[PDB]
C-alpha cells in the first residue's frame, strides 16, 4: 500500500517574556518517529520510536542542526506576520507548517506537500503540481510573490521528489516489523438496555493499525445512520487506534442489525450481529 | 480563529476491577494549541499525567493525548478536566466503562 | 530526514 512521512511544526509566540515555544515532530505513516521541544532540556532531535534510534550521530546531529534552523525561521516568521497583519505586540499567535511526501503502491514518488498556517487558518500552500502557491489572502501573497522570486518551490520539489522519498523508503525498510505491517481491529459488540423496550447495540474495533477504517449500521441489510453514533478514531496510547459506532434498537429485534467493519488489515469486510 | 475542544474519556484495555490498565483523555480539535488537562480521581488531580507530543489535523487544529496507568474499581471515580479559552469555564467528562 | 534550507515568510 502507499505511504508517507510527514513533519509538523508549531510555534506560539510569548509576548510577556522570551521566545516562541517551538515543537515538532516528524510522522511515517500513523507513527511518530522523532520530535523537538524548545521547552526540553536537550534542546536536540529526539527519537520516539526504535527504528530510528539505528541512526548515527551525524543523522542526530543533522537532524538536531536542521530543526533548530526551522524554529528560528518560524520565529522570524511570527513578526514578520504580526507586521503584515498590523497586529499588536501584546498578544499571543501560532504560526504552523506541514509538509512531506507520499509514495504510492509502486512505492515510488506519488505527491508531496508544504503548507502553512498563521492563527489556524490557511495562509500559503505549494500546489500539487510542486510548481505553484495557494495564497489565501494579501499578506499571503506578498509571500507568495517573494518565493517565487526566490524559486523557492524549485528547491521544495527537488527535496519532495528526491531526499523525502528515498528517507521515507530508509524508514519503512529499517522499521518494516511494524511500519510494514497491518494491525486488523479486533472487533466485538455490547449490548445496554435503555428502557423496558429499547436497547443499544454498540459495535467496537480495538487494537488497529493504521488508524484509517470505516464502521457501518445495517438494518435487514440495508444502511442506517438514523438513531446511531460514531466517536472520532482514537489512539489507545500503545500505538494503536480505537473506535465505536452504537444503535438505538426495539429490544427483541437486535437481530436484524449488523455491524461492518472496513479495514486494509482484513482481506474482507467483517460483518457482526448481536447473540 | 479559535476552536473549541472535542473530549473522550477511555482506558486503552476493556476496564476490569483490580486490572492495572491506563485512563486516556484525548482532546482535539482544538485551537489555539494552549490547554489544560487534568486526570481526575474523586475529584482530585492525578499528578502522574503524561501527555503526547503537539500535533494537528488537517485542518490545523490540535490534538493530545494525555494518559496515566490506573486500576480501576467498583467506587472509584474517574474523569477528565479540561479548560481552554473558548471555554467559559472547566469542563468535566466523566469516565464511562461503556464508551 | 527534515529539509534543508527553509525560507522566511
Amino acid at each position: 500500500g502507499s505511504h508517507s512521512m510527514r513533519y509538523f511544526f508549531t510555534s506560539v509566540s510569548r509576548p510577556g517574556r522570551g521566545e516562541p515555544r517551538f515543537i515538532a515532530v516528524g510522522y511515517v505513516d500513523d507513527t511518530q518517529f522523532v520530535r523537538f521541544d524548545s521547552d526540553a532540556a536537550s534542546q536536540r532531535m529526539e527519537p520516539r520510536a526504535p527504528w530510528i534510534e539505528q541512526e548515527g550521530p551525524e543523522y542526530w546531529d543533522g537532524e538536531t542542526r536542521k530543526v533548530k534552523a526551522h524554529s528560528q525561521t518560524h520565529r522570524v516568521d511570527l513578526g514578520t506576520l504580526r507586521g503584515y497583519y498590523n497586529q499588536s505586540e501584546a498578544g499571543s499567535h501560532t504560526v504552523q507548517r506541514m509538509y512531506g511526501c507520499d509514495v504510492g503502491s509502486d512505492w515510488r514518488f506519488l505527491r508531496g506537500y508544504h503548507q502553512y498556517a498563521y492563527d489556524g487558518k490557511d495562509y500559503i500552500a505549494l500546489k500539487e503540481d510542486l510548481r505553484s502557491w495557494t495564497a489565501a489572502d494579501m499578506a499571503a501573497q506578498t509571500t507568495k510573490h517573494k518565493w517565487e522570486a526566490a524559486h523557492v518551490a524549485e528547491q521544495l520539489r527537488a527535496y519532495l521528489e528526491g531526499t523525502c522519498v528515498e528517507w521515507l523508503r530508509r524508514y519503512l525498510e529499517n522499521g518494516k516489523e511494524t511500519l510494514q505491517r497491518t494491525d486488523a481491529p479486533k472487533t466485538h459488540m455490547t449490548h445496554h438496555a435503555v428502557s423496558d423496550h429499547e436497547a443499544t447495540l454498540r459495535c467496537w474495533a480495538l487494537s488497529f493499525y493504521p488508524a484509517e477504517i470505516t464502521l457501518t449500521w445495517q438494518r435487514d441489510g440495508e444502511d442506517q445512520t438514523q438513531d446511531t453514533e460514531l466517536v472520532e478514531t482514537r489512539p489507545a496510547g500503545d500505538g494503536t487506534f480505537q473506535k465505536w459506532a452504537a444503535v438505538v434498537v426495539p429490544s427483541g429485534q437486535e437481530q436484524r442489525y449488523t455491524c461492518h467493519v472496513q479495514h486494509e488489515g482484513l482481506p474482507k469486510p467483517l460483518t457482526l450481529r448481536w447473540e | 480563529i479559535q476552536r473549541t475542544p472535542k473530549i473522550q474519556v477511555y482506558s486503552r484495555h476493556p476496564a476490569e476491577n483490580g486490572k492495572s490498565n491506563f485512563l486516556n483523555c484525548y482532546v482535539s480539535g482544538f485551537h489555539p494549541s494552549d490547554i489544560e488537562v487534568d486526570l481526575l480521581k474523586n475529584g482530585e488531580r492525578i499528578e502522574k499525567v503524561e501527555h503526547s507530543d503537539l500535533s494537528f489535523s488537517k485542518d490545523w487544529s490540535f490534538y493530545l493525548l494525555y494518559y496515566t496507568e490506573f486500576t480501576p474499581t467498583e467506587k472509584d471515580e474517574y474523569a477528565c478536566r479540561v479548560n481552554h479559552v473558548t471555554l467559559s469555564q472547566p469542563k468535566i467528562v466523566k469516565w464511562d466503562r461503556d464508551m | 530526514s527534515l529539509y534543508l534550507t527553509v525560507a522566511t515568510l
